[PDB]
RNA sequence: AUCGAGAGGG
DNA sequence: ACGTCCCTCTCGA
C-alpha cells in the first residue's frame, strides 16, 4: 500500500485512537512530541484593562484569558504577528476581542467564554472563536461579580506554539504504549513474589498475544506497532491535531534540506 | 475566619506570649554542688501574687 | 602548615556534632566523652571528669 | 583484651592478658607496686603523666 | 497564625521534651534555632 | 528575572545559520553538524533513520545542555560516499515515511464517523 | 440507646464539641 | 517542600513533551530524587502519595490522621482494584525517546507547598558601591545594596 | 575581630546554588545579572585593545 | 567555611536564571546542597591575584585533601547510584544507544571498540563501554572477601591499561576512598587529567541512567513475607531474654557484676538484650530484599543510605535514648500516666517495637520525640562548642 | 480563588465543567468520585484538579463594595 | 590468525546467582579428558544443560564471515596460571586448564570465543 | 474521660449531635475532668477506650484494670501547626519537627479580607487547593477552608540529574 | 541613616 | 574569662 500503515481504533468528538503499524519508535515518539507543543494555534496574548473591580487581580484574570481555547481551524491564513509587517499588530496577524461585564444582577453574576466578543475584521476565516464544549453551552467561568462589579478589558489574540507557552497548547493528554506483554524486555519489572499476577495486563494486551512461556527470547525482536490515543481541547479538530502533527514534522525535516542546499 | 486574641496598637497586630515560671509559694530541695559547704537546701518562693 | 593543622582537626569536630539529628539519639553523637573530652584537652584544667590509670 | 605479640616461630600472634582499669589517678605510687609493669602502666591524665614521666 | 497565638516564651535539661510535657506542649513542634524547645507551642 | 526568552526556543537569533558543519577532527570521513533552535523531536529521528543507511558507520547525537536548544549530530560513512549525502537521504526517507502516515490516517479517518 | 459504650469516631464528635464551646485561642481571650 | 521536612529548590524546568509519562499520558508535575528518603525515612511522604492516588480516583477525602488502624496494605488493597499497580508503581516511558524505562516509577499526587524563598528575592551582586562612614567599608545587605 | 581581622568586600556575590550534570568540575555557573554588575580592571594592551574597544 | 577545601577557585561560565550552578561532585568539600543554600563569590581585581587563585586555589589542585591525606571529592548520588547498575554483567547496551554514549565523552578517540557479544546478538557491557572514559594508561587492583582471579560475585576490581577487567564500580572503586580510582588518576596523570574524568563519567553515566531509569517507593520497604513473619518472634524471644532478668533481678538472684550496682547491671544487661534485639531483627530483612530492590541498590552502591535506616524502616525502630540511658521517671517512679508505677518494662521505657512502615503508637511516638530533641539540641545548641574550639 | 482553566498536568479544558460538577453532586445527589468520573475525567491528574479546589472567591464577593 | 584451539565439553553445572541475564558455566572436556573450563556465558542468546575455539579473525575501528558458529564473543586475557588461563569479556570472565596449547594460545587481548550446539 | 463499672457513651454521643442541626454538657454531667500536670501523678488512663479492656500495627496491651480515666484521642498531643502532618506516626521525630515550623514558612490564603486589608508585605496563592491528604485534626484548625499548597501530581525518580 | 529588641534562612 | 561562621527580612527612640 505505502509504508507506515495505520488503522484507526476509535474516533470521536475529542479523541482518536490508532495503531501505527510499520512505524519507527523514534518516529512515533518525535510525532507524539511535536503534537504536544509545536502545532500552531491561536490564543489571547496581550490584554489591556480599563475597569476591573473584581476580587481577582487584573493580571490574575489576564493569565486566565490566555488559557481560553480559541478556534484555530483555518489558522495558517493568520501569520505570526512577529513575522508580519505592521507596526505591532493588525487584522493580518491577530484577532481582537473585548469583554464588557457589569454586575447588574442582584444575585451573584457570572462571566463566561460565551460573553466574549470579536471587534476586528474576520476576513472570512475560521478563527478566534472561544470553543464551547459546555453542556449548558455557557462557556468557561472566568469571573464572578457582586451587583456593582465591572470588567472592561480587551484581548489581542495572536498565533503561538506551545513551545513558547502552554496556552498555545493545541494538544492535551496523549496516550502512548507499545509491546504490552513485555516481549522486547524494554523494562525490568518489580514484584514481591510474582511479577506476573501483580503487574496488571494493560487494556491493550488483547491486540497482541501471550508469549508461549516454553519458547525462548528472540534477540531480533524490534519495536513496531504502537498504541496511541490523542485528544484536543477543541481549538483544532482531532484529525488536524494528528495530521498537522505529521505535517509540522515534514516541514521541520524539510527546512533541513532547505538550509542544507544553501551552504 | 479570624479568631481574635490580638491587640492593635498603632496599627500592627501585636501578640503576647506565655511567660512561664516555676510556680511561687512552693517548696523544694536540691542537693547542691559537690564542693559547697551545704548538702541540701529548702526553697520557698515567697511572693503573694 | 599551622592554620592548616587547626582546620584539619577543627573541621571534623564541628561535623562530629553538626549531624547527630540524622538518626534519633543513639550514641557518641556530640554529648558523650567526645567533643567535650576535647574541651578538656586544649584547656588542660585539673578537674578531669573521668580519670583512669590502666595498669598492666 | 587481646594484644598482638610475636609467637617465637617468628610471626605475630593473639595471646591476650589482664589489666586493672582504675577510677582514680595517683600513679606517683601505683608506679612502684610489685607485680605490675611500671614500664607500661598508662593513665589518661596527660597532666599527671607530664609531672611523673617527663614533658617529652 | 494560630501557632503564633499558642506560643510560650520560657525565659532563661529545660530544653528537652520532658515526661510531664505530655498533652500540653507539642512533642516535636519547636524551633531549630538558638532557643530550641525553649519556646514551646501549646 | 535572569529568565531567558521563550521565543528563543526556536526563532533563530542574529546571523545564526540553522545547520552548521565541521569535520570530525580525528575520525576520518566524519562530520559534526550543530543543529540550532531544535530538539529531540528532530535529533533522535534524523539520527535513528541514519542507522539504516547502508554505507554509514556512526550516527548519534547529544544535547550539550538543556538550557540551550542546539544539538550536535556526528556521522561517518564509507570511503567516498558522502556524509552530507547520507543526512540527505535519511531526511527524505523520513518525509516520505511521514507522508504515508498523513494520508494513511486520513484514509482511516475518512471511514468511521461519530 | 444510652446503654451502648463509646468507639473511636464517637470521641471525635466529643472533640468537635470541645472547640465549639472554647475554640482555638481559648486561654488568650479568657 | 512537602509536609515531611522534605525541602529543595528548583534545579531545572522541563515541558510535558520532554518529561516522562505514564501510558494514560499523565506527566509528573514535579520530580524529587530517591536520594532524599533513606537518609530521613519519611515513609508518610510515601504513603501520603499512595493514599492520595486513591483519594484521586476515589473522589473521597484521604485520611492522614495518625493513630488509626489504616494499614499500608490497607490502602494498596484499593489501589490495585482502581486499576494501577498495587504498590503505586507505573511503567514509565522516557520523555526524550519514546522507549520505556527498565525501572517502573512510583507515582501519585503528594501535597506540596510553596515556601517564602524566591531566588530573585535572594540574589545580589556588588562591585564598588555604597560606603559606611565611620569604618569607610562596605555596607550591610541586599536592602542597602552592599558587600 | 570585626573591622580588620575581617571586613566586607566590594566585588562580592550571592544566590541560591543549584547543581549541573552538564558542567565541569572547575567552573561555576554565574548568572548574567552578576556578570553585568561584576566588573574587573583590565589594562589596555595591544594584545586585547582590539577587544576592549568592542566591549566599550 | 572552616577549611581550605571550602574556598576553591573556579572558571566562570555565564548562564541564565538567578542561580549559581556547580558540579555535583564538588558538593561535599563545601558540604552544600540544592535546597536553599546560598553561596559566595569573589573576583580578583588584578592578574597576579588571579594567578594566585589559579595556580594555588584551584578546584582540581585541591582534588586530594592534606587534612585526611585522601581525595576529598568523588562520584555521588545519581551517577554513583546507577554506575553499579551499569557495571553489572547483567547490564547490556545494544547498537544504537552505544554511540550516543560514545559521542558524549568529550575526549573520545572516535574508535568504536570491539563489542563483547558478536553476531548471535551484537551486544556491549557497561564495564566495557564505561572504560573509554578511563584514561587508557591506568592499572588498578582491589580485592575483598570472596575475590578470585575469576571473581564470581563481581567483587573487588581489576582494570589494566584503563579498561575494566572485572568487578563492580561503587563507592569503593569510584567514590572518594583512599585506594580509589580518583586517587589513582589524580596521582599519576595530573590534577586536571582527573578533572575531565569527573566529566567523562558524570556525562556518560547519567545518560545511561535516564534510559534505564531508577526510582523508589514504599514497595522498597515492605518485606511482609514470612520474613516479617519471623521478625515478629525475635521481637518476642528478646522480650523473654529480658523477661527472665525481670523478676529474677527482683529476687536478688541477679549477680551484682564486678563494679556496677545491681540496678545498673539490670539496665546495661537489658539494653544489650534490646540493642542486639533491634539490630538482629532488621538484618533479617537485609536478605529478604532481592538484588532488584532499589534502596538495596542504593546502599549497595553507597550512593545514599546505611543499614540502620532499613531496620528502623522495615523491622523495628529500637530503644530511644535520652541523655544516654533509657527513658526517665519524670513522674512518680514511672514514665507515662498510662503505665504501671515503679515499672521498668521496655514497652514503656522507650523500646519502640513498631516500625516506620507499621506506625508507632502514641506512646512509642512520644519517646522517639524526646530522643531526637536532645538530638536537635546537639545540632543547634552545642554546635558552637567546636566552633569555639576552632578559633 | 475561582476555578482555573483546564488542568495543570495535561492541560485539558476543565474551567468549564465546574458549575456543571456542583449540581451533579448536589442536584442529582451522587458520589464525589462518581460526579467527576461522569464529567469525563479518568486521569487522576484532572480529577485532582476539581476535588481539591476551595472556591474562596465566594467569601470574597460577600464583602461590602 | 588461525584457529588457536579446539576441544569439546558439555554441561557440568549452571548458575545465575541473583543474576538472570547471564550464567557462568562449569564444564570439563570429553575429547581430551584432563582439563576443566569455566565460562561466563550469556544465556539470553545461548542456553545450556558442545564445541569451543579461540582464533583471532575469520586495533583499528569496528564495522556492523566467521559466523559459522552460533554464540560468539570477544574478550581479553589478563593473567595466566600454570600446572589454566583467564580471559575477560569486559566483565564476563573465563578460565580453562591444560598444559598442551602452549604453542597455539598466547597472552593477547585477542580472543573471539565461539561455540555451537 | 472518666472510668467506672467509662461514663460517656452512645447516649451522650448523640446527646449533642443535633448541635449544628455542649462542652458544659460533659463536664457538669460529671463525664469529664480538668487534670493539671500535678494531678496527673495520681491517675491512670487507658490510651484508647476500646483497645485496653478485656497484620496491622503491633499494638500496646492493657494489663491492670486500675483505670481512673481514658484518653480522648491520642492525636491531641500534637501542636497547633504539626497537627497537619500526613501520618507522623510513620516519620522520624526530627523531620516532624521541621514540617512543623515549615508550614509556618509557606504561601496560601492567609485571611479572606486579603483585598481590603492592606498590611506590609504579604503572599497569596493563585489557586489554593485542599490537600488530598487530610487528618481529622484539620477540620478543627479550619484548613481545607484556607489551604496552603496544592496536590502536586508528583513522581520520584532520577532523570536529568537536575 | 545610628544603636536597642524581635522572628526566619542555610 | 569568653562564649561557631554568614545571610534575608521586620520594627521602636
Ligand atoms: N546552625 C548552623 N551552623 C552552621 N552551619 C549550619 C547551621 N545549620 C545549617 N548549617 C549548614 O547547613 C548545611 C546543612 O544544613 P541543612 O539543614 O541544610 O542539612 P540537611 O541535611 O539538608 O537538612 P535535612 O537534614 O533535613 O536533610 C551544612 O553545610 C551546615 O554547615
Ligand atoms: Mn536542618
Ligand atoms: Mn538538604
Ligand atoms: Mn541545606
Ligand atoms: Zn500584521
Ligand atoms: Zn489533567
Amino acid at each position: 500500500e505505502e509504508g507506515p500503515q495505520v488503522k484507526i481504533r476509535e474516533a470521536s468528538k475529542d479523541n482518536v485512537d490508532f495503531i501505527l503499524s510499520n512505524v519507527d519508535l523514534a518516529m512515533a515518539n518525535s510525532l507524539r512530541r511535536v503534537m504536544i507543543a509545536e502545532i500552531p494555534t491561536l490564543a489571547i496574548d496581550s490584554v489591556e484593562v480599563e475597569t476591573n473591580t473584581t476580587v481577582l487581580a487584573d493580571e490574575f484574570i489576564a493569565h486566565r484569558l490566555g488559557l481560553i481555547p480559541l478556534q484555530s481551524m483555518d489558522i495558517e491564513q493568520l501569520e505570526y504577528s512577529r513575522d508580519c509587517f505592521c507596526e505591532d499588530h493588525c487584522d493580518k496577524c491577530s484577532v481582537v476581542l473585548t469583554l464588557q461585564a457589569f454586575g447588574e444582577s442582584e444575585s451573584t453574576t457570572n462571566v463566561y467564554s460565551k460573553d466574549l466578543v470579536i471587534v476586528s475584521n474576520l476576513m472570512g476565516r475560521n478563527i478566534g472563536h472561544p470553543i464551547i464544549q459546555d453542556k449548558e453551552g455557557n462557556g468557561v467561568l472566568i469571573c464572578k461579580l457582586r451587583k456593582g462589579q465591572e470588567l472592561k478589558l480587551t484581548c489581542v489574540a495572536k498565533k503561538g506554539i506551545a513551545k513558547e507557552h502552554a496556552k498555545w497548547g493545541p494538544a492535551a493528554a496523549i496516550e502512548f504504549e507499545y509491546d504490552p506483554w513485555n516481549k522486547l524486555k524494554h523494562t525490568d519489572y518489580w514484584y514481591e513474589q510474582d511479577s506476573a499476577k501483580e503487574w496488571p495486563q494493560s487494556k491493550n494486551c488483547e491486540y497482541e498475544d501471550p508469549p508461549n512461556e516454553g519458547d525462548p527470547f528472540d534477540y531480533k525482536a524490534q519495536a513496531d506497532t504502537f498504541y496511541m490515543n490523542v485528544e484536543s481541547v477543541g481549538s483544532i479538530p482531532v484529525d488536524q491535531v494528528v495530521v498537522r502533527g505529521i505535517d509540522t514534522l515534514q516541514k521541520k525535516v524539510a527546512s533541513i534540506l532547505l538550509a542544507l542546499t544553501q551552504m | 475566619f479570624d479568631m481574635g486574641g490580638y491587640f492593635i496598637i498603632n496599627g500592627s497586630e501585636k501578640v503576647l506570649i506565655a511567660q512561664e515560671r516555676s510556680a511561687g509559694n512552693i517548696v523544694q530541695v536540691f542537693k547542691k554542688a559537690a564542693p559547697s559547704p551545704i548538702s541540701h537546701v529548702a526553697e520557698i518562693r515567697s511572693a503573694l501574687e | 602548615v599551622g592554620v592548616l593543622a587547626a582546620q584539619s582537626i577543627g573541621e571534623p569536630a564541628t561535623q562530629m556534632t553538626l549531624n547527630t539529628f540524622h538518626f534519633a539519639g543513639v550514641a557518641s553523637k556530640k554529648v558523650t566523652s567526645g567533643v567535650p573530652r576535647l574541651k578538656e584537652i586544649l584547656n588542660v584544667a585539673k578537674n578531669m571528669k573521668t580519670p583512669s590509670l590502666t595498669v598492666y | 583484651y587481646d594484644r598482638k605479640v610475636p609467637s617465637p616461630t617468628g610471626e605475630y600472634v593473639k595471646e591476650p592478658e589482664w589489666v586493672l582499669e582504675t577510677d582514680g589517678v595517683n600513679l606517683s605510687e601505683v608506679m612502684t607496686v610489685p607485680g605490675i609493669d611500671p614500664t607500661r602502666i598508662y593513665t589518661n591524665s596527660f597532666i599527671d603523666i607530664m609531672e611523673v614521666l617527663g614533658i617529652e | 497564625t494560630l501557632s503564633h497565638l499558642r506560643r510560650t516564651n520560657t525565659p532563661i535539661k529545660p530544653r528537652q521534651l520532658h515526661n510531664t510535657h505530655w498533652g500540653l506542649v507539642c512533642p516535636a513542634e519547636t524551633p531549630e534555632g538558638q532557643a530550641c524547645g525553649l519556646v514551646k507551642n501549646l | 528575572m535572569n529568565a531567558p526568552d521563550r521565543f528563543e526556543l526556536f526563532l533563530l537569533g542574529e546571523g545564526e545559520s540553522k545547520l552548521k558543519i565541521d569535520p570530525d577532527t580525528k575520525a576520518p570521513n566524519a562530520v559534526v553538524i550543530t543543529f540550532e533552535k531544535e530538539d529531540h523531536t528532530l535529533g533522535n529521528l534524523i539520527r535513528a533513520e541514519l542507522l539504516n543507511d547502508r554505507k554509514v558507520l556512526f550516527a548519534a547525537y547529544k544535547v550539550e545542555h538543556p538550557f540551550f536548544a542546539r544539538f550536535k549530530l556526528r556521522i561517518q560513512t564509507t570511503e567516498g560516499y558522502d556524509p552530507k549525502d547520507a543526512l540527505k537521504n535519511a531526511c527524505n526517507s523520513i518525509i516520505n515515511k511521514l507522508g504515508a502516515l498523513k494520508t494513511n490516517f486520513e484514509t482511516e479517518w475518512n471511514l468511521q464517523t461519530l | 440507646d444510652e446503654s451502648a459504650p463509646i468507639t473511636a469516631e464517637d470521641s471525635w464528635a466529643v472533640i468537635s464539641a470541645f472547640f465549639r464551646e472554647k475554640g482555638l485561642v481559648s486561654q488568650q481571650l479568657d | 517542600a512537602s509536609r515531611h521536612g522534605q525541602k529543595g529548590t528548583i534545579g531545572i524546568t522541563y515541558r510535558r513533551e520532554d518529561m516522562p509519562f505514564t501510558a494514560e499520558g499523565i506527566v509528573p508535575d514535579l520530580i524529587i530524587n530517591p536520594h532524599a528518603i533513606p537518609s530521613r525515612m519519611t515513609v508518610a511522604h510515601l504513603i501520603e502519595c499512595l493514599l492520595s492516588k486513591v483519594a484521586a480516583l476515589s473522589g473521597n477525602e484521604g485520611d492522614a490522621s495518625p493513630f488509626t488502624d489504616i494499614t499500608v496494605e490497607g490502602i494498596s488493597k484499593l489501589l490495585r482494584e482502581h486499576g494501577y499497580q498495587s504498590r503505586g508503581f507505573e511503567v514509565m516511558y522516557n520523555g526524550h525517546t519514546g522507549k520505556k524505562l527498565m525501572a517502573q516509577i512510583f507515582f501519585g499526587p503528594t501535597y506540596y507547598q510553596r515556601l517564602r524563598h524566591m531566588v530573585d528575592d535572594k540574589i545580589h551582586a556588588r562591585a564598588r558601591g555604597p560606603m559606611q562612614v565611620l569604618t569607610r567599608q562596605p555596607v550591610e545587605g541586599r536592602s542597602r545594596d552592599g558587600g | 575581630r570585626g573591622n580588620l581581622m575581617g571586613k566586607r568586600v566590594d566585588f562580592s556575590a550571592r544566590t541560591v546554588i543549584s547543581g549541573d550534570p552538564n558542567l565541569e568540575l572547575d567552573q561555576v555557573g554565574v548568572p548574567k545579572s552578576i556578570a553585568k554588575t561584576l566588573t574587573y580592571p583590565e589594562v589596555v594592551t595591544p594584545y586585547n585593545i582590539d577587544r576592549l574597544t568592542q566591549l566599550v | 567555611s572552616l577549611h581550605k577545601m571550602s574556598m576553591m577557585a573556579h572558571r566562570v561560565k555565564v548562564i541564565p536564571y538567578s542561580t549559581f550552578r556547580l558540579n555535583l561532585s564538588v558538593t561535599s568539600p563545601y558540604n552544600a546542597d540544592f535546597d536553599g543554600d546560598e553561596m559566595n563569590l569573589h573576583v580578583p581585581q588584578s592578574e597576579e591575584t588571579r594567578a594566585e587563585l589559579s595556580q594555588l586555589c584551584a578546584v582540581p589542585l585541591q582534588i586530594v585533601s592534606p587534612q585526611s591525606n585522601k581525595p576529598c571529592m568523588g562520584i555521588v548520588q545519581d551517577t554513583l547510584c546507577g554506575i553499579r547498575k551499569l557495571t553489572l554483567r547483567d547490564t547490556f547496551i545494544e547498537l544504537d544507544q552505544v554511540l550516543n554514549m560514545l559521542y558524549w565523552v568529550p575526549d573520545w578517540d572516535g574508535v568504536i571498540p570491539t563489542p563483547a557479544i558478536i553476531k548471535p546478538k551484537p551486544l556491549w557491557s557497561g564495564k566495557q563501554i564505561l572504560s573509554v572514559a578511563i584514561p587508557n594508561g591506568i592499572h588498578l587492583q582491589r580485592f575483598d572477601e570472596g575475590t578470585t582471579l575469576l571473581s564470581p560475585k563481581d567483587n573487588g576490581m581489576l582494570i589494566i591499561d584503563g579498561q575494566i577487567i572485572f568487578g563492580v564500580v561503587e563507592k569503593k572503586t569510584v567514590g572518594s576512598s583512599n585506594g580509589g580510582l580518583i586517587h589513582v588518576v589524580t596521582r599519576e596523570k595530573g590534577p586536571q587529567v582527573c578533572a575531565k574524568l569527573f566529566g567523562n563519567i558524570q556525562k556518560v553515566v547519567n545518560f545511561w541512567l535516564l534510559h534505564n531509569g531508577f526510582s523508589t517507593g514504599i514497595g522498597d520497604t515492605i518485606a511482609d513475607g514470612p520474613t516479617m513473619r519471623e521478625i515478629t518472634e525475635t521481637i518476642a524471644e528478646a522480650k523473654k531474654k529480658v523477661l527472665d532478668v525481670t523478676k529474677e533481678a527482683q529476687a536478688n538472684l541477679l549477680t551484682a557484676k564486678h563494679g556496677m550496682t545491681l540496678r545498673e547491671s539490670f539496665e546495661d544487661n537489658v539494653v544489650r538484650f534490646l540493642n542486639e534485639a533491634r539490630d538482629k531483627a532488621g538484618r533479617l530483612a537485609e536478605v529478604n530484599l532481592k538484588d532488584l530492590n532499589n534502596v538495596k541498590q542504593m546502599v549497595m552502591a553507597g550512593s545514599k543510605g546505611s543499614f540502620i535506616n532499613i531496620a528502623q524502616m522495615s523491622a523495628c525502630v529500637g530503644q530511644q535514648s535520652v541523655e544516654g540511658k533509657r527513658i526517665a521517671f519524670g513522674f512518680v517512679d514511672r514514665t507515662l500516666p498510662h503505665f504501671s508505677k515503679d515499672d521498668y518494662s521496655p514497652e514503656s521505657k522507650g523500646f519502640v517495637e513498631n516500625s516506620y512502615l507499621r506506625g508507632l503508637t502514641p506512646q512509642e511516638f512520644f519517646f522517639h520525640a524526646m530522643g531526637g530533641r536532645e538530638g536537635l539540641i546537639d545540632t543547634a545548641v552545642k554546635t558552637a562548642e567546636p566552633g569555639y574550639i576552632q578559633r | 480563588m475561582i476555578v482555573p482553566v483546564r488542568c495543570f498536568s495535561c492541560g485539558k479544558v476543565v474551567g468549564d465543567k465546574w458549575e456543571s460538577y456542583l449540581n451533579l453532586l448536589q442536584e442529582d445527589e451522587l458520589d464525589e468520585g462518581t460526579a467527576l468520573s461522569r464529567l469525563g475525567l479518568k486521569r487522576y491528574c484532572c480529577r485532582r484538579m476539581i476535588l481539591t479546589h476551595v472556591d474562596l472567591i465566594e467569601k470574597f464577593l460577600r464583602y461590602n463594595p | 590468525s588461525n584457529t588457536l584451539f579446539d576441544d569439546i565439553f558439555q554441561v557440568s553445572e549452571v548458575d545465575p546467582g541473583r543474576y538472570n541475564k547471564v550464567c557462568r558455566i562449569e564444564a570439563a572436556s570429553t575429547t581430551q579428558d584432563q582439563c576443566k573450563l569455566t565460562l561466563d556465558i550469556n544465556v539470553e542468546l545461548f542456553p545450556v544443560a558442545l564445541t569451543v575455539t579461540i582464533a583471532s579473525s575469520l586495533t583499528r575501528s569496528w564495522r556492523p564471515l566467521a559466523d559459522d558458529y552460533d554464540y560468539v564473543m570477544y574478550g581479553t586475557a589478563y593473567k595466566f596460571e600454570e600446572v589454566a588461563v583467564y580471559y575477560s569479556f569486559g566483565g564476563l570472565l573465563m578460565r580453562l586448564e591444560g598444559n598442551y596449547r602452549n604453542l597455539n594460545n598466547l597472552k593477547q587481548e585477542n580472543a573471539y570465543l565461539l561455540i555451537r550446539r | 474521660f472518666i472510668v467506672e463499672d467509662l461514663k460517656v457513651r452512645k447516649g451522650h454521643i448523640a446527646k449533642l449531635m443535633a448541635t449544628e442541626y455542649t462542652w458544659s454538657s460533659l463536664l457538669n454531667e460529671g463525664l469529664v475532668e480538668y487534670i493539671d500536670a500535678e494531678e496527673e501523678e495520681s491517675i491512670l488512663i487507658a490510651m484508647q477506650p476500646e483497645d485496653l479492656e478485656p497484620a496491622k500495627r503491633i499494638r500496646v496491651s492493657h494489663h491492670a484494670t486500675t483505670f481512673t480515666h481514658c484518653e480522648i484521642h491520642p492525636s491531641m498531643i500534637l501542636g497547633v501547626a504539626a497537627s497537619i502532618i500526613p501520618f507522623p506516626d510513620h516519620n522520624q521525630s526530627p523531620r516532624n519537627t521541621y514540617q512543623s515550623a515549615m508550614g509556618k514558612q509557606a504561601m496560601g490564603v492567609f485571611l479572606t479580607n486579603y483585598n481590603v486589608r492592606m498590611d506590609t508585605m504579604a503572599n497569596i496563592l493563585y489557586y489554593p487547593q485542599k490537600p488530598l491528604g487530610t487528618t481529622r485534626a484539620m477540620e478543627y484548625l479550619k484548613f481545607r477552608e484556607l489551604p496552603a499548597g496544592q496536590n502536586a501530581i508528583v513522581a520520584i525518580a532520577c532523570y536529568s540529574g537536575y
